[PDB]
């Protein structure tokens, strides 16, 4: 399994659900489908009010094939989960944006809560691997953090949103 | 508790499939080099097959794809592989919704392949950011001076010695 985990704003915009939750049990493996599921208590929801509260998160049963394995033993630690809705079930991979709420920056919590959704419709955080990167559009913000863990630990990831300054134009801004 | 490793030391591989982002040739070199990083530190050996079923089947796919775990378009998951075994096991899948490149300008086919072959030989992810078996893609390797990490050699040599 090989990941380029997304910028938080991207994670917000492209996930079907965005919530705070606690991890309550051990996953159950379900070998008919190929997926294991965790039971979770949701504590807050930021994106996804066009559904049904949710009690489970699903993910690939093997690490090799991008299964999320939950390292923390918690049991009260709130985590931010950003995942897609497959057939009415919350799905994540090890590439998803999943992180302890407390470990996020202020600019990351503001933003998950309010700021990010401003940039979803009109703006795009485009991942820059090697510089030079090509800028494909004026509404693209180049993500240039080249931390190995850019998503968790990068400056732009931890402080900046990709917001419109005017039509046709987006730039990195500070929250 | 189950530690997967191939029970033979001679394996086979087949590139069943080709991405358009590269010549049908650079693709071969990529895979070749990625098999080679693991063969150089172990007793493992690799024969190539051009027809039939190999131990390690290498393919490019998009979205719905043909197993339990669909790809997701550009970004996030780039590839995945299965631990040693018969069938789908041993195989490595690459999301062709990335731009696969010889160098660093895109997603480097060699780098990702080397990691995924690691899975085909029975390696799990490394918590070490220096390792190839770290699950984030090392976007900044220059490739010129790429070497196999010590955590990685210990891993593959604990399996095949
Ligand atoms: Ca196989
Ligand atoms: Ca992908
Ligand atoms: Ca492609
Ligand atoms: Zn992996
Ligand atoms: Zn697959």
């Amino acid at each position: 399994c090989t990941c380029v985990p997304p910028h938080p704003q991207t994670a917000f915009c492209n996930s079907d659900l965005v919530i705070r939750a606690k991890f309550v049990g051990t996953p159950e493996v379900n070998q008919t489908t190929g997926y294991q599921r965790y039971e979770i208590k949701m504590t807050k929801m930021y994106k996804g009010f066009q559904a049904l509260d949710i009690r489970f998160v699903y993910t690939p049963a093997m690490e090799s094939v991008c299964g999320y394995f939950h390292r923390s033993h918690n049991r009260s630690e709130e985590f931010l989960i950003a995942g897609k809705l497959q057939d009415g079930l919350l799905h994540i991979t090890t590439c998803s944006f999943v992180a302890p709420w407390n470990s996020l920056s202020l600019a990351q919590r503001r933003g998950f809560t309010k700021t990010y959704t401003v940039g979803c419709e009109e703006c795009t955080v485009f991942p820059c691997p090697s510089i030079p990167c090509k800028l494909q559009s004026g509404t693209h913000c180049l993500w240039t953090d080249q931390c190995l863990q850019a998503s968790e630990k990068g400056f732009q990831s931890r402080h900046l949103a990709c917001l419109p300054r005017e039509p046709g134009l987006c730039t990195w801004q500070s929250l | 508790p189950g530690i997967p490793k191939w029970r033979k030391t001679h394996l086979t591989y087949r590139i069943v499939n080709y991405t358009p982002d590269l010549p049908k040739d650079a693709v071969d070199s990529a895979v070749e080099k990625a098999l080679k990083v693991w063969e150089e530190v172990t007793p493992l050996t690799f024969s190539r097959l051009y027809e039939g079923e190999a131990d390690i089947m290498i393919s490019f796919a998009v979205r719905e794809h043909g197993d339990f775990y669909p790809f997701d378009g550009p970004g996030n998951v780039l590839a995945h592989a299965y631990a040693p075994g018969p069938g789908i096991n041993g195989d490595a899948h690459f999301d062709d919704d990335e731009q696969w490149t010889k160098d660093t300008t895109g997603t480097n086919l060699f780098l990702v392949a080397a990691h995924e072959i690691g899975h085909s030989l029975g390696l799990f992810h490394s918590a070490n950011t220096e390792a190839l078996m770290y699950p984030l893609y090392h976007s900044l390797t220059d490739l010129t001076r790429f070497r196999l990490s010590q955590d990685d050699i210990n891993g593959i040599q604990s399996l095949y010695g």
